[PDB]
């Protein structure tokens, strides 16, 4: 899964 | 704290409907609209404000379950674009589940997967209806 850090 | 309350759920010492699955508040006054479990009014307020908010990457801004999170997994389903934070996944699906999902490619999220139940995370059979009322 792609991940990102939340804004 | 959500951690200990979920512990109790797993231990069958407490019903998941009686805890806010989003923040761990015991002051449950309503049902989480997407997953089996309770919800407090604070988190409802958060949900109404954050749900279906999107970043410039074309994916949702905040964790579907808790409307927060710091690292989130993104659903590959273009009809969905939801995300789930590592903390809710490890807590409710179970320890290691986040790492397991991160290595999966492609990955479709818990609001897409036909099985609908992943550990303690159970998708409501009627979530569109629930949602619609949540909003009204
Ligand atoms: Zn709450
Ligand atoms: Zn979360
Ligand atoms: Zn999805």
């Amino acid at each position: 899964a792609r991940t990102k850090q939340t804004a | 704290s959500r951690e200990r309350l979920v512990y109790e759920v797993r231990q069958k010492c407490r019903n998941i409907e009686d805890i806010c699955i989003s923040c761990g508040s015991l002051n449950v006054t309503l049902e989480h609209p997407l997953f089996v479990g309770g919800m407090c009014q604070n988190c409802k307020n958060c949900f109404l404000e954050c749900a279906y908010q999107y970043d410039d990457d074309g994916y949702q801004s905040y964790c579907t379950i808790c409307c927060g999170g710091r690292e989130v997994l993104m659903c590959d389903n273009n009809n969905c674009c939801r995300c789930f934070c590592v903390e809710c996944v490890d807590l409710l699906v179970g320890p290691g589940a986040a790492q397991a999902a991160i290595k999966e490619d492609p990955w479709n999220c818990y609001m897409c997967g036909h099985k609908g139940t992943y550990g303690l995370l159970r998708r409501r059979e009627d979530w569109p209806s629930r949602l619609q009322m949540f909003f009204a």
